[PDB]
């Protein structure tokens, strides 16, 4: 929402069992809500001590390996599970299917505040890396890079540049540093205009049909595949209200009795895995929160993408 | 719209239930027909059915797919539409709600009774709008009719205080000012059933199987078809998917998740050229994706002008994706493998000098690093332009027209940005 | 009245990674950074049937016709190469810290009571009995699960990875240290104080646990096996899938954690098993039997409720079990 | 094909489980209508002997593991 | 009442490796560490019809029409080179020990009774009859399955591998030691004592079994064959890393051909130790459960109700426990 004064780069973090189930309709890379909740956890744990405000994540995903397996004779896939403990009686517990995946992402945390001036850049970069080393990103532990070739350090890029050329130089230097991955942005205006063209073709078509049409490899007869611009994916773009907002000590069995609970439901927007130098400014492509809590509509996106 | 036809329709449903019970009774003695015709025939069937409603619940967002030892709250609530454009889910269903049932499966006759389609709509939807046709048929006294109507309407209400079990999910959300909201999400099962119906119609439907066979005939069909690759199946009940919900009997588990995958979700291993034949076959090292991308550029030859505008924007996008995949191939080859400085030979295409960035500088300090920083090897783009001239054919309908000018200008600006990205490998 | 918090959840302390297994030769274990990874490859197996016939298939005709239609499987195997007799199993371990602070708790009164209880434990008897046993399951290579049963010599090397480098390096003989005796050893005590200072402070202590098992040339090593329901049709069915991280066999993270948690020798049943895993209603998956039943007053929930709510402090062994269940993590709470 | 049974005092009405009321009888038609599978005729008298032998306020949960 | 456990998982003792095969010349078998491996290569074959017709294909018109269009295939063959006549099949055998202890069991009483039963077996008579037969199946090269049937002279070298070096090296003539008679030698009894000490848990036994089979110049050798998913690829051969190999369970099945106690005639000789003791080639299941001599009724009579069988049948039962398996009902 606001512009970051600096752009921190947490380097390639190895996540071993992330959540492959991003949403009820999407499997694969975990939801960007996990990464925005991670940067809010980082702000809640060391952001208040350094007098900075870590907002926004650029999700890069150098490596992804889902713990899946294609069954024999089926085109679809199934998830490799774990073995839960037995019950108190000795029988096998009722299995619940949780998708696990191995990640390697690097995060662009947009850091703005009055703590960039108090501390050096390398100190606050090192302290948020040490705080991220004892955390988890989507349910999966962050592997801490022991006894390898060399440890990947951080770089807090002060985005306030003296010139346009030095700014473009350090943006290119950072893009070369997070290069083999694929930045994730939220392209929802493309989904809405594809819904507009779909409704032009056939009326009363809703945007779930436009989302599914942007998802699949659909064929057209003269046979030619309808082309897709980029790697468009369905992503859960936040939540939506189902119940009115309850009081803190009102709902039963909540997490805490001091925070208002509201029953919610996902909102599957459209995302687009694009390469990091297709953006020409890394102060875009960061994932912020947008709540508007009177209406529901607790959503996350990349504002200022285009 | 009159109460007499609704009355006789309800009596016909009750009598069909009793006739099915008597036909599947296999009785000859014990006089159970008297008790069955006293209970399951009269308007006391409405009485014990209205007693049975509190065992059921019409739901749209169940909890039980989240870990099935969870006794929380299940909601039949449709969200309001976001004013923000783009994103949507489960509020698009206006007249296509499938409307799951949770609760005691022994009381499913109440839901089958409220789901009869008597005039033009459900009996339940007749009971929500209090009319003359409603609340006159299901009794002769309006007091117990009002009581049974209030019972039947309660099939879509939350029973008890709102709750979410310790095994359920509930997630803090940072508000703009301060504070959080707990946000316990519920599994949208009517939306999952709708997307599951769309996916089953597009995969196993007859109108898609016909076009799929017409593709194998190589003939012409009116409509096309979809494919939906990389779907993952998630079943909710382990061995008993009956114990989750109503529609989880129809889709036996089987959530059918769409793929949200990054493009490097298939690990490609790295290979550097060793010998002269390896340097002739591995100078390019062309992945399946760039061949899939150049085959699309090969299908972008012919054009009419109003289509050639979008075709030129698509050709610019494809050359951008090819150049960017070349940049990522150079990136992962220069970073992952030390094989560019593994062995010496006679032919390794040493004019490239881009896929061996740390290989010739971090070991040789003044030998090749002084031949890469002052020379700044960026002549790889001129050799890379030969690949994209091989991607296009010899079509003279564009070579003797202004399409070659637009092609050359987009190629020049794209090799310009490829050159300035390739220029500063030294920093 | 201080009723039980309806939501309890503890974050997993002692969080290991996948145990990547790579192969090579003994007497160059000190140069083991370029050892090639043990790859998971397929092989085909024919079997004649051997399951117990259910007294209706004991006809000679049906059995003879069933040994002429054999089952044709495709199993995954992980073998050492023909010129390698040593298995380097290498994983990382974060000993996180904050072992009594729950990850989710409803009641602030229950939360403060539980934190006062765990602080009473840590002040009276800190993590020195638990961490000795975690250091033993690191020291003897119990995390080498079936790769230990006939190894010639197992040697475990543990490095306290500091900021970027090895701060303190251990080297154990994992066959001299048994699988059922938690004795006291000086280097094991130093590792126990390191895991103690990891479990007490707010920062994580990172170890690198490398174990070498001299199995033999070309022999089979045993990585973890993936739980795949719906294998598919029986034609191309792969009946056994071994876990591989990236063309490299590995034991799962929860399997290494299950071998590290095998410290519980305090259960009321006799110790024919010796130590079992720290579980609530402490249950052994291989035995198919849940010890520490709720019928006796010795499971984790009743010991925790008597310790926190009504101040009945259990025995020192049972509160070792309770705090080891807190370090293990979990999801608890009533409706 | 394995029709288990458990007497529950409070039922789990959040899922689609088959609970028989204490002062009622097993219904094979309701089990064949709710779930797709039909009850075999040897399970019915066991479920009747369990459903009749029920204290007031004790539900009979009947489920198959096919 | 001591019913049988619902899981009984026995580990595989006598754990072999994939039998790699190389190639070289005889009389330099002693310097056979650098011999080139027998690579599996492809070749096309052309088959005519030779199967039994089903009384409707006996019309000469369709017979000649199907002969006129014969089926092409692409088999995998592994032959010795044209200058080599000896096949060096080299595997390692690790003898584990702890034969009667199951890896998984429900009942503690049944597990204890099985441990007492195997322990009173071992105390009454060690693993001396079993290890003599395992040592014979190592000495006579039955693990050379079809590479033995026409070999001129087979020689098996078995080395006890200690720390990294050879503790005691054997050298047998695999054709003098027959395929069906279990005689007694001095070196075979020393190898039997070594495998006995391996199975009793009183030592670590890692043998490296090398077997040279003088087949002939350029002849065909037979590795194990994979299952198959114009160029129909009718035979896919096993290969570990560009080197033909025999499967580990094939070598284990050849080592377990010690069972000469099956109740039928002993004209066939030893068969493989299996429950319901069966040979998949001959298609006949000896020790059918009608007769009281399969593994399951013998174990359930030896452990549950203490009807101890004869010495031969309990040798067979402990040979099945050394083999390992998935025992126990549901």
């Amino acid at each position: 929402v606001t512009d970051p004064e600096a752009l921190l780069l947490l380097p390639r973090l190895s996540i071993q069992n992330a959540n492959a189930i991003s949403s009820p309709l999407t499997w694969g890379f975990p939801s960007p809500g996990a990464f925005t909740g991670f940067v809010h956890a980082l702000q809640r744990r060391v952001g208040i001590s350094l007098d900075i405000e870590l907002d926004g994540v650029g999700i890069v995903c150098h490596r992804f390996e889902a713990q899946i397996s294609q069954p024999a004779g089926k085109r679809t896939k199934v998830f490799n599970l774990t073995r839960n403990p037995l019950n108190r009686d000795g029988s096998t517990a009722a299995i619940v299917e949780e998708g696990r995946a191995h990640l390697e992402v690097s995060l662009l945390l947009g850091v703005h505040g009055d703590g960039l001036d108090d501390h050096p850049a390398q100190e606050i970069a090192r302290q948020v890396q040490e705080q991220a080393g004892a955390m988890r990103l989507a349910g999966g532990s962050i592997l801490p890079w022991c006894n390898e070739r060399f440890p990947a350090p951080n770089a807090e890029l002060l985005m306030l540049g003296g010139s346009d050329e030095q700014r473009r130089k350090n943006q290119r230097r950072l893009t070369r540093r997070l290069l083999p991955g694929f930045a994730l942005v939220s392209r929802e205006a493309l989904l809405q205009q594809h819904l507009e063209t779909l409704r032009t073709t056939l009326p009363e078509a809703t945007t779930l049909d436009a989302l599914l049409d942007l998802c699949r490899i659909n064929f057209e007869p003269p046979w030619q595949v309808r082309d897709k611009p980029g790697w468009l994916v369905p992503i859960p773009a936040g939540y939506n209200a189902l119940s009115p907002l309850y009081l803190p000590g009102e709902v039963r069995n909540a997490r805490d009795r001091e925070t208002p609970l509201r029953f919610v439901e996902n909102l599957f927007g459209l995302g687009e895995w694009l390469s990091p130098h297709r953006v020409a400014a890394l102060s875009d492509l960061l994932w912020y929160h947008h709540a508007e809590p009177d209406k529901g509509l607790y959503r996350w996106s990349t504002p200022r993408f285009v | 719209p009159t109460w007499q036809e609704l009355r006789q329709f309800i009596e016909s449903f009750i009598q069909e239930r009793l006739q099915g019970k008597l036909d599947k009774l296999q009785p000859d003695e014990d006089d159970k027909r008297q008790t069955l015709l006293a209970t399951h025939r009269r308007e006391a069937w409405l009485a014990d059915a209205a007693r049975r409603v509190g065992q059921l619940q019409l739901v749209t967002h169940t909890l039980k797919p989240i870990h099935p030892d969870a006794r929380g709250s299940n909601l039949h609530s449709l969200p309001q539409a976001p004013g923000q454009p783009g994103l949507a889910g489960s509020h698009e269903l206006g007249d296509r709600l499938v409307s799951d049932v949770v609760g005691n499966a022994a009381a499913l006759d109440v839901f089958k009774f409220l789901s009869l389609q008597y005039q033009g709509k459900n009996l339940l939807n007749w009971l929500t709008e209090d009319s003359a046709e409603a609340l006159q048929a299901l009794s002769d006294n309006a007091e117990q009719a009002r009581e049974w109507r209030q019972a039947f309407i309660g099939i879509t209400t939350v029973k008890g205080a709102p709750a979410s079990h310790s095994l359920a999910k509930q997630l803090y959300f940072p508000l703009p000012g301060s504070g959080y909201h707990l946000l316990a999400p519920l599994f949208p099962t009517s939306l999952v059933h709708h997307v599951h119906a769309l996916l089953r119609e597009a995969r196993f439907g007859d109108a898609a199987k016909a076009a799929r066979e017409a593709r194998s005939r190589q003939e012409s069909w009116p409509h096309g078809f979809s494919e939906y690759p990389n779907l993952a199946i998630q079943k909710f009940g382990g061995t008993k998917p009956q114990n989750i919900s109503q529609l989880n009997n129809e889709r036996r588990g089987e959530n059918w998740l769409l793929p949200s995958l990054p493009p490097n979700w298939q690990r490609q291993n790295v290979n550097a050229p060793m010998r002269h034949s390896s340097v002739f076959e591995h100078d390019f090292g062309r992945t399946p994706e760039v061949s899939r991308l150049t085959r699309t550029l090969q299908r972008f030859l012919a054009k009419t002008v109003h289509n050639n505008l979008a075709i030129r924007q698509r050709r610019a996008q494809l050359v951008a994706q090819i150049c960017d995949e070349a940049l990522q191939y150079a990136a992962r080859l220069r970073e992952l493998e030390p094989g560019w400085s593994a062995t010496p030979g006679c032919q390794l295409h040493d004019a490239e000098q881009l896929w061996l960035d740390p290989l010739r500088a971090q070991t040789d300090e003044t030998f090749l690093q002084r031949r890469l920083r002052g020379d700044w090897p960026a002549e790889v783009g001129n050799r890379f332009a030969n690949w994209l001239n091989r991607a296009v054919s010899s079509d003279s309908q564009i070579l003797g027209s202004p399409e070659a000018a637009q092609w050359s200008q987009e190629l020049s600006k794209e090799l310009t940005m490829f050159k300035e990205i390739l220029e500063d490998e030294r920093d | 009245i201080l009723s039980t918090a309806s939501v309890l959840a503890f974050e997993r302390k002692l969080d290991p990674s996948d145990a990547l297994m790579s192969a090579g030769a003994w007497a160059q274990r000190d140069a083991s950074q370029e050892w090639p990874a043990v790859t998971v490859r397929e092989k085909s197996v024919r079997g004649t049937i051997s399951n117990r016939l259910k007294t209706k298939d004991r006809d000679p005709a049906k059995l003879d016709a069933s040994i002429q239609s054999p089952n044709l499987q495709t199993v995954d195997v992980a073998n050492l190469p023909s010129d390698a007799d040593t298995l380097k199993v290498r994983f990382t371990l974060r000993v996180l810290g904050g072992a009594g602070t729950p990850s989710a708790c409803n009641d602030a009164a229950y939360r403060d009571k539980l934190l006062q209880t765990v602080a009473t434990y840590v002040n009276d008897q800190g993590f020195a009995e638990l961490a000795r046993r975690y250091a033993h399951n690191l020291a003897n290579a119990r995390f080498l699960w079936r790769n230990r049963v006939g190894a010639e010599a197992v040697e475990v090397r543990i490095n306290h990875i500091r900021q970027g480098e090895v701060a303190r390096a251990w080297r154990f003989d994992a066959l001299a240290i048994g699988l059922r005796d938690f004795k006291a050893d000086a280097e094991l005590d130093a590792l126990a104080e390191l895991i103690a200072s990891g479990l007490s402070g707010s920062g994580h202590v990172l170890l690198e646990v490398v174990a070498f098992a001299r199995i033999g040339d070309g022999q089979e090593v045993f990585p973890s096996q993936e739980l795949i329901l719906d294998k598919g049709d029986k034609k191309g069915q792969k009946s056994k899938t071994l876990y591989s991280v990236r063309d490299a066999a590995a034991i799962h993270s929860q399997k290494i954690g299950n071998a590290l948690r095998t410290i519980d020798t305090w259960y009321p049943d006799e110790d024919g098993l010796g130590p079992i895993a720290v579980e609530p209603y402490g249950s052994v998956t291989s035995q198919g039997k849940a010890y520490r039943q709720p019928k006796q007053k010795l499971d984790f929930y009743t010991l925790l409720d008597n310790w926190v709510l009504r101040d009945e402090a259990p025995a020192v062994e049972q509160q070792h079990y309770v705090i080891a269940n807190l370090i293990r993590g979990g999801v608890f709470g009533e409706a | 094909t394995t029709f288990t049974s458990i007497v529950t005092t409070n039922p789990d009405f959040g899922g689609f489980e088959f609970y028989v009321e204490a002062g009622q009888q097993f219904d094979d038609s309701a089990y064949e209508e709710a779930y797709g599978v039909s009850v075999p005729s040897a399970v019915v008298e066991e479920m009747n002997a369990k459903a009749a032998q029920l204290k007031d306020g004790e539900w009979l949960n009947v489920s198959h593991e096919a």
